[PDB]
RNA sequence: AUGGUUUGGCACCUCGAUGUCGGCUCGUCGCAUCCUGGGGCUGGAGCAGGUCCCAAGGGUUGGGCUGUUCGCCCAUUAAAGCGGCACGCGAGCUGGGUUUAGAACGUCGUGAGACAGUUCGGUCUCUAUCCGCCGCGCGCGUCAGAAGCUUGAGGAAACCUGUCCCUAGUACGAGAGGACCGGGACGGACGAACCUCUGGUAUACCAGUUGUCCCACCAGGGGCACGGCUGGAUAGCCACGUUCGGACAGGAUAACCGCUGAAAGCAUCUAAGCGGGAAACCUCUUCCAAGACCAGGCUUCUCACCCUCUAGGAGGGAUAAGGCCCCCCGCAGACCACGGGAUUGAUAGACCAGACCUGGAAGCCUAGUAAUAGGUGCAGGGAACUGGCACUAACCGGCCGAAAACUUAC
């Protein structure tokens, strides 16, 4: 029940779709740049989600220009617009912490057919 | 369950985990059995999960059981007449009763029995 | 996070392949050098035919760490290697080309030029 | 280290007054209908015949 | 004047503000508080409000704290402290059977939350004073983590009063100030402080208007 | 003229033992002040310095070379202070140097050998009695016995600083350059609290897998091999993480700037007085604090019952309010203490549900020659977190624990 619950509902963000690690998806991150705005779009992959209600996180890792990138967003974050997602990645695995160590071919991920 | 907050009981973990399952044999095989204090303390949580799965006793709690028992005839028991007694209650079904002290280091003794009453 | 010692990839053109933190400038006794920090450094590995040599003190601004770094609307960002580019004294590159991705964080220090040069700001 | 000097009588007895044992405290119980004393603790199970009573 | 409530906290979570920066909050229970004594100069030699809080059965209480319950005209509560202010014309705006709660704090206030910190019963000067140990390596001999040196040779030939060593840590009185409240929700009786606030969940806290900002 | 911070001189101190340098760890003090603070004169135009006063609150970096101190150098910094304290600190550590025994070079000696010359190697012992100090209890006291909430005499902690932006490219200045005073933001180092986030850990969590043995065999599992090894990993503890702090204001002053003016018919910041004036001092901020023996205050509760000696006091017993032990426990904890609960009960465990971690159980069916894959099915398993639920255990119980009066005044 989660003492808090009552707290943290308020602010907990609907319209969040499902995903799960390994899918692909792009988030849509609005940026400030020199007091005006824009979305800037990360294509990636889901390589983990810590669940905690609001405090929940999830991470998307790309490669651009030969190095990878991982960011990390609150779920219910308002500095994400809308989350959209394009593949279900098929893996073994609740964390896809390996995929660090990983380069092109190696580190592609099987799509759930 | 809640692991122990200090030392293990036998000295290490795997000793602990072999004393917890040949105290529970023991215990389903008798119905009461004596000996220290905190050994009883930390045999009243494992000894009820396993009753809670001999409770809803089909072929995966059964496994269950089986891969901390390792002694098929208490296993048998457990899941014929414990399991089946034990249908109406939920949970307690162990007690605990503190009786005198050891003599040659003066431990602490408990006896750890299945309630009986309905 | 790079402190003393700490070995970077230069993601310039300047020739130079790897330089080595001498110096976290912006305090005493200062500890990490984070993206968007300028460190001293010097030289280690230079290609042959480069304008800069191996042993040069140089100025240089963090610009990827391995490190993850928080940003305000609590999101973070992480790469995969430590770089830095070799500035002058006016905090513009002494390069013409960067390479790779850099942080967002090197706006608010003002590093404009850094900036439109690369290939991409994250 | 080691004593430098001989303790004096008044501070070895003051220390050693120290080392005492409590007296339990007992409580009554009626067991094969005598009353006789037993310690709380020890109360439920002297009722359950668990205890052995000399 | 200053302002004070007696509460409870609850935990530590997230909240966003309208610039979409997380704000890492601590939720305190502001519960409602009652006014049980007033200290007067004239009859105290000092101003001071005392408050009671909590809930108790009444059977809990012993007799002399219901009598004084039952002289001030309320039913006993668990919780009961003072607050000092600093003169009667801060002591007119409370009587006694006075009911406090939490929205006497108004959003983006200053306050000062004080509890009892956490125990970390007996530590070493490593971690009860931030010393440095010794060597891992290099021949040092079991000094991993002893203090080291403790004073001089001849001179002092003793030791100073108020030398850091180890002993006991944590459980002490501790105050916070110039916490901002990011939120007052009304309806439940929370308080959402920004920060980190002093103790353990369920702990009891006295929060009140900063001495500094306010 | 000071000092014993340098080498000295004396040999009063120890040869029935006073560790010899640096370094590490941890200090404390002085001010002969390195930075920050306040001033004065400038051979000070402004900037910036010179130089001299007052000021010890805090601060005063990391590396290369050398056993080094010292020193030189490299990057910084507001600054990289000088000294005392057995040139502080080996029953706290090191053993690189010096200072045994081995060996070699140069030199000296016929030789054994030697060298405030070099070179390589070379056992650093101890269960803390007392004082000291850091924490924690027990006893008694505070004129009856208790219980809440407190005042504070008195102490302790903390005190650092930079860049940039507005005022302002003005004052000054041939121009260049460059402000005073005052508000704002963001930092570095340090400290505290904390665990929402990030990260670490994880010896009763989940999964994969190697070798071997066992569960009669298959299937499914278990024991051992660092938790066998790997991939993750909630709680708790933590920092690399989060939040907050150093204030503002007042008082008395230093150097100094002054006002009103005598002795000394003028003058003189002075002998009478009155003002300004600093990170120093007192308050102010945080914490401890009535064993503060002047042992405090405001309240509330009990506010009574016997027996013995010789009734002078005493002794004993039983009680009240209340407390402790036993009992269930805790994020409280070495023990103790502290805090909560104790059937008029959610204190712990179990059980039920949720959250979260893992990641798709078993059995069965289907496909495949098989390895294996798919369905049943966000499956199964499970600790700490949240809510329900007296099912189990907090029990037909013991020990403590309340008043001589007198004097004077009203």
């Amino acid at each position: 029940m989660n003492t808090l619950d009552f707290v943290d509902q308020a602010s907990l963000r609907d319209d969040i779709p499902t995903f799960s690690p390994g899918d692909t998806v792009n988030v849509h991150v609005k940026v400030i740049e020199g007091s005006k705005e824009r979305i800037q779009v990360f294509k990636g992959v889901v390589i983990r989600r810590q669940g905690g209600g609001i405090s929940e996180t999830f991470t998307v890792r790309k490669e651009s220009y030969g190095v990878g990138v991982e960011r990390t967003f609150p779920v219910h974050s308002p500095n994400i617009d809308h989350i959209d997602v394009l593949t279900r990645g098929d893996v073994r695995r609740a964390k896809l912490y390996y995929l660090r160590e990983l380069r092109g071919k190696k580190a592609k991920i099987k799509e759930k057919r | 369950p809640k692991p122990t907050k200090g030392p293990r009981l036998g000295g290490s973990s795997s000793h602990q985990s072999a004393l917890l399952a040949n105290l529970a044999t023991s215990l389903f095989e008798h119905g009461r059995i004596k000996t220290t204090e905190p050994k009883a303390r930390a045999l009243r949580p494992y000894a009820e999960k396993l009753i809670t799965h001999a409770k809803k006793g089909a072929l995966h709690n059964r496994r269950e059981v089986m891969k901390k028992i390792r002694d098929k005839d208490v296993v048998h028991t457990l899941f014929a007449e414990i399991g089946p007694f034990y249908a109406d209650r939920n949970g307690g079904y162990t007690r605990i009763i503190k009786v005198e002290n050891r003599k040659g280091d003066n431990a602490p003794m408990a006896v750890i029995e299945l309630v009986r009453e309905k | 996070m790079i402190q003393q010692e700490s070995r970077l990839k230069v993601a310039d053109n300047t020739g130079a392949k790897e330089i080595l933190c001498i110096r976290v400038l912006g305090g005493s006794s200062r500890r990490y050098a984070g993206i968007g920090d300028v460190i001293v450094a010097t030289v280690k590995d230079a290609i042959p035919g480069g304008n800069v040599k191996r042993g040069d003190v140089v100025k240089a601004v963090v610009v990827r760490t391995v490190k993850e770094r928080r940003r305000a609307d609590g999101s973070y960002i992480k790469f995969d290697e430590n770089a830095a580019v070799i500035i002058k004294n006016d905090n513009d590159p002494r390069g013409t080309r960067i390479f790779g991705p850099v942080g967002r964080e090197l706006r608010e220090k003002k590093f404009m030029k850094i900036v439109s040069l690369a290939p991409e700001v994250l | 280290a080691v004593p430098k000097r001989r303790m004096s009588r008044a501070n070895t007895r003051s220390r050693r007054a120290q080392w005492k044992a409590e007296a339990p405290g007992l409580v009554t119980v009626s067991v094969a209908g005598q009353q006789r004393k037993v310690p709380r603790r020890l109360l439920k199970a002297a009722r359950l015949g668990l205890v052995d009573l000399d | 004047a200053r302002k004070g409530i007696l509460g409870t906290k609850l935990g530590m979570t997230q909240v966003f503000d309208e610039n979409n920066k997380v704000v890492p909050v601590t939720v305190v229970k502001a519960g409602p508080n009652v006014v049980t004594r007033i200290r007067t100069t004239e009859r105290d030699g000092y101003s001071a409000v005392q408050l009671a809080y909590g809930e108790i059965s009444p059977r809990k209480v012993i007799k002399p704290v219901a009598g004084q319950f039952a002289a001030a005209g309320v039913n006993p509560r668990r919780h009961v402290a003072e607050l000092r202010l600093d003169d009667e014309a801060a002591v007119a705006e409370y009587e006694v059977g006075q009911e406090l709660t939490a929205e006497i704090f108004s959003d983006g206030a200053y306050v000062d939350v004080t509890g009892t910190s956490k125990g970390k019963g007996f530590a070493g000067t490593m971690k009860r004073h931030g010393f440095r140990g010794q060597g891992a390596a290099h021949g040092a001999q079991a000094v991993h983590r002893r203090p080291g040196s403790i004073g001089g040779c001849a001179t002092p030939g003793r030791v100073f009063k108020g030398t850091r060593m180890s002993g006991r840590m944590g459980n002490d009185r501790v105050t916070t100030q110039n916490l901002k409240v990011h939120k007052v929700d009304a309806e439940n009786g929370v308080l959402l402080i920004k920060g980190a606030i002093p103790g353990r969940n369920g702990g009891l806290v006295v929060v009140r208007s900063a001495i500094k900002r306010g």
